[PDB]
């Protein structure tokens, strides 16, 4: 019938063959352009195990998403080891796309379509599809920016939970608008405080329901490259450090409401050309921004998160913001999805 | 919270013997266990893990079984050179170990007491040393007895580790006394009770005397 | 071969810091998790925290938050542990290990030789060595007990041997103890023939390292 199996996938897209933003660009020659009418079969009576922390197709997408960059955002200069290199760096347009990826002839994806799915183990309502949803790469750590949401509950996708060295990926029902713009490097970006309250809240009472009846704390990043100790991400070309201490700062007993003791959180940034690059160990420098006000809004639609550990902790537990390593941002999307190879 | 027990404190098998060591967690973790070997003054050495795999190099007469909230490490042909102290794990927290010994015939001490040198006491101090060479079961009394006054708290105590030849194990006694006590008393001696001697067994001295 | 070399022993005073490192060879320094671990005498293993090389994320056990810093350097893949505020049961061998596999980051199959961190008020000290003489009533034709008693010194460790190493049999060389001084003290004794007292030149061989000591000390009948 099927079984499990790794293959070269292509991917598809909307992009515009006469758009200068390099997503389109790369998706031009990368890509083939989308199905107007896909086609979605449920499997009748048919359960299947997936396993999105050991799902190959991230690793595709991730090789994509590196090529990408590196035909797109070209540095000044690059220190990739210990040979420094000099070069053009223009500034472009850059706003991402959706990607969809789809299996060749032979093989297939299945899709599990059960309700706030974990993301590994048994699936009750498959389906088989030829190309995945539309996948905007966002590159970011800390929070998850212009995702999809779940349907009906905060949903929580860890490798396990309990082992304090594993990535837990959040993924929110309601999304959080996030604003903002641009000493010519100083920065900043805001959140209603009201509604990120309110999500902490539910994101504390879903965290008890594998932890226990606890108090559950948020805190900021023990340490790490600024890339991850911060809110990074790119707008309008520009790579943007934002401060988080603001938004993970609280502590929330099991009787406690976002409503105890402007409404809005103002994040400090910084507007960075000297970056560690993420494809990549190594330094890249870019040229200072260009004159005038640069906006960018987007939706928080998900938390990478990490719990500190300890052998004797009873009482509370504490959440810390992570990420880093984009194929987590990859699995945030791709976790409903697995390849099988036909008979 | 994860709270790793094992059991017993410790194991004592005859050679060639098989010794089962316990680990129990107090919620399930499913197979997520590893075991340890210490030796003291060595880098501790793993030996199963995931429950059940044995590490590369790890004789095969360790094994591993377990799930859940019970775990088992199990060493078949024991001999003295798995003489040491095991631990589980349950990633970063550690049961409290259990050590391993051979059980072998009983093996009374040979005693030796030793003066202070006229080195030591010209600046102030007296140690007086008690040896305890070459006995098996490891549980021992050493009494100092001072002009007959039994002494306490005043020693300290220091034990080998078990003999990978002839499985026993030895034991030094050191009492500490200012100069000026020691040259108080006469009669310095100490008593050993052991399983292997039928009564205690006295060594002793007298302070100024070949 | 995955191999960790780690740098040598450090003695402090409570409240001071130290920076312990680890050299990483034989795998890819940064695709796994390395972990570090220290060992308190009669202790079971007590983890510190983590470290992923690539972006350099940590984690810290909560006892240690805020005394406690990881970093690496990753042109020469050497990891760094700073451990400051330091207090006298700080006192253990501290390691830096790596799992089994990428996706076993606590199965700690490879570890560095460890690094001792002594952490007292003491200040270090060369050992006395003191002799304990064979007995003058050792059993004619039977078996005597001689030995030296290495005493008062600090830090932890020292090492014994007899005639140079030409003496091996019937040696113990026991565990040391802290004394209430704040100094540690060890026996080494040997049992030989009582018939080899007036023939047999014994003497202890004590080197304290952390002091530059070295002592030879011939011992015999009184
Ligand atoms: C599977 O699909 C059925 C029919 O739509 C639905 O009633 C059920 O809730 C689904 N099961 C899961 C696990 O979501
Ligand atoms: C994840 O969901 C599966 C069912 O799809 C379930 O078997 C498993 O227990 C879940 N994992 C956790 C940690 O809840
Ligand atoms: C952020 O909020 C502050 C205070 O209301 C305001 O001054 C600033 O213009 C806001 N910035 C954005 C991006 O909305
Ligand atoms: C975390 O908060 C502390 C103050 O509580 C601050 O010193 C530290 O710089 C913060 N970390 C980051 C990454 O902002
Ligand atoms: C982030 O903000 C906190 C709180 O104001 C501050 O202590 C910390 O220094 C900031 N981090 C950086 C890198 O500026
Ligand atoms: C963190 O919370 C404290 C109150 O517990 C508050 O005083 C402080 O302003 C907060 N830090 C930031 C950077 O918002
Ligand atoms: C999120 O989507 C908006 C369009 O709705 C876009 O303008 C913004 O740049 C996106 N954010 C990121 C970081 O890609
Ligand atoms: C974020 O998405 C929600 C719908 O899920 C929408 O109401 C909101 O306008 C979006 N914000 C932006 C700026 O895209
Ligand atoms: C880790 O997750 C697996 C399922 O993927 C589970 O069987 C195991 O019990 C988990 N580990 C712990 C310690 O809970
Ligand atoms: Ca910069
Ligand atoms: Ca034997």
């Amino acid at each position: 019938v099927w079984r499990d199996a790794d293959t070269t996938l292509f991917c598809a897209s909307d992009a515009k063959a006469y758009e200068t933003e390099k997503h389109n660009v790369w998706a031009t020659h990368a890509c083939v352009p989308t199905d107007p009418n896909p086609q979605e079969i449920h499997l009748d009576n048919v359960t299947e195990k997936f396993n999105m922390w050991k799902n190959n197709m991230v690793e595709q997408m991730h090789t994509d998403i590196i090529s990408l960059w590196d035909q797109s955002l070209k540095p000044c200069v690059k220190l990739t080891g210990g040979s420094a290199i000099t070069q053009a760096c223009p500034k472009v347009s850059f706003e991402p796309i959706p990607i969809h990826y789809c299996t060749p002839a032979g093989f297939a994806i299945l899709k599990c379509k059960d309700e706030g799915f974990n993301g590994t183990g048994l699936c009750k309502n498959v389906s088989t599809v030829q190309c995945t949803h539309g996948i905007k790469p966002v590159v970011s750590t800390q929070l998850l920016l212009n995702g999809s949401l779940a349907e009906k509950n905060i949903t929580i996708r860890s490798e396990n939970i309990t082992n304090n060295a594993k990535i837990i990926i959040v993924q929110l029902v309601q999304p959080v608008t996030i604003k903002c713009i641009r000493d010519i490097r100083q920065a900043h970006c805001n959140v209603t405080r009201s509604r990120w309250n309110k999500t902490l809240q539910e994101v504390a009472e879903k965290l008890r329901t594998y932890f226990g009846n606890k108090t559950i704390i948020f805190a900021n990043s023990s340490g790490g490259d600024l890339e991850i100790t911060t809110h990074s991400f790119n707008c309008g070309g520009e790579f943007f450090y934002c401060n988080t201490s603001g938004l993970f700062n609280s502590t929330w007993y099991v009787n406690s409401t976002w409503n105890d003791t402007n409404d809005t959180i103002t994040l400090p940034c910084r507007i960075k050309q000297i970056i560690n690059m993420w494809q990549r160990a190594g330094q890249a420098m870019y040229a200072p921004p260009i004159p005038g006000v640069i906006k960018c809004e987007s939706n928080i639609t998900g938390l990478l998160l990490t719990r500190d550990g300890g052998k004797d902790n009873n009482v509370n537990e504490t959440f810390r913001p992570g990420g880093g390593d984009m194929r987590d941002n990859w699995r945030s999307e791709l976790y409903k999805y697995k390849v099988v190879e036909i008979e | 919270e994860i709270v790793m027990t094992q059991s017993p404190v410790t194991v004592s098998v005859s050679r060639g013997g098989t010794a089962t060591l316990s680990c129990r967690a107090s919620q399930g973790v499913g197979s997520d266990v590893a075991w340890y070997q210490h030796k003291p003054g060595q880098t501790p050495r793993l030996l199963i893990y995931g429950a059940s795999t044995r590490a590369s190099g790890v004789p095969e007469r360790f094994s591993g079984s377990g799930f859940h909230v019970d775990f088992t490490l199990s060493i078949s042909g024991l001999q003295p050179e798995d003489v040491a102290i095991y631990y589980c794990q349950q990633y970063e927290t550690f049961g409290q170990g259990t050590k391993v010994e051979i059980k072998r015939t009983v093996a009374a001490p040979s005693v030796f007491i030793f003066p202070p040198s006229d080195e030591q006491l010209k600046s102030g101090t007296a140690s007086v040393v008690c040896l305890l060479n070459n006995f098996y079961p490891r549980e021992a009394k050493v009494q100092w007895k001072v002009d007959n006054a039994l002494q306490s708290g005043n020693s300290q105590e220091s034990v080998t580790e078990q003999d990978s030849k002839d499985s026993t194990y030895s034991l030094s006694s050191t009492l500490t006394l200012s100069k000026a006590d020691y040259e108080k008393h006469k009669v310095y001696a100490c008593e050993v009770t052991h399983q292997g001697l039928s009564s205690p067994v006295t060594k002793s001295f007298n302070r100024g005397e070949c | 071969q995955v191999q960790f070399v780690q740098s040598g022993a450090e003695v402090k005073k409570p409240g001071a810091s130290v920076r312990v490192s680890c050299e990483a060879s034989g795998y890819s320094f940064t695709d796994y998790v390395l972990q570090w671990i220290r060992q308190a005498p009669g202790q079971r293993p007590e983890w510190m925290g983590w470290i992923k090389p690539e972006r350099g994320a940590v984690s810290y056990a909560p006892q240690f938050q805020g005394r406690l810093t990881l970093t690496r350097d990753l042109y020469t893949e050497t990891a760094y542990m700073h451990f400051k505020n330091l207090r006298s049961d700080d006192t253990a061998i501290y390691y830096c290990a790596r799992g089994v596999r990428r996706d076993a980051s606590w199965w700690l199959q490879f570890w560095g030789q460890g690094t001792l961190v002594t952490v007292s008020s003491a200040s270090t000290k060369g050992p006395s060595v003191f002799p304990l003489a064979p007995s003058s009533k050792s059993t004619s034709g039977g078996t005597a007990a001689l030995g030296c008693l290495v005493k008062d010194y600090f830090p932890e460790p020292v090492t014994v041997s007899w005639n140079s190493g030409a003496l091996t049999s019937g040696v113990h060389t026991f565990p040391a103890v802290l004394q209430s001084s704040g100094l540690y003290s060890l026996s080494s004794v040997v049992t030989v023939p009582s018939s080899s007292l007036g023939t047999q030149t014994y003497i202890c061989n004590v080197n304290h390292k952390p002091s530059n000591t070295k002592v030879d000390k011939k011992v015999e009948p009184k």
